[PDB]
């Protein structure tokens, strides 16, 4: 009731 | 052949002129005598300061090329003699070491 709790080209 | 990707370590792409640097260069015309001993040419030191190949070798740190050496010696059919035209890899020059072998001299 709260709902807050490798180099390439 | 050109260096493969596996063999090459440098990451920058090299330049391949291939028509300005891959061509026959005529070095010199050393005279063969009856008492001649022989000569050696170091590669690519021979092509270091001439041609587009020379400019590319001077401008670039890294170099890789094959070579097509065409040694020419024309003589008549009444002349005789044979030359050993050979390619010696890593031809390190030694000295006489002062003749007696106790000088540790190095070639210039």
């Amino acid at each position: 009731r709260v709902a807050d709790m490798n180099t390439q080209v | 052949s050109y260096c493969s990707d596996d063999d090459a370590t440098a990451v920058d792409k090299p330049t391949r002129p291939d028509v300005s640097v891959n061509r026959f260069y005529t070095l010199d015309t050393k005279l063969w005598e009856k008492s001649s001993k022989g000569w050696y040419w170091k590669f690519p030191d021979v092509l270091t300061e001439t041609g587009v190949f020379g400019q590319n070798a001077q401008f670039h740190y890294l170099y890789r090329s094959g070579f097509c050496i065409h040694v020419q010696c024309n003589a008549s059919k009444f002349h005789q003699g044979a030359l050993l035209v050979a390619i010696l890899p890593e031809y390190v020059i030694g000295t006489v070491a002062g003749g007696t072998g106790t000088e540790d001299s190095h070639p210039p």
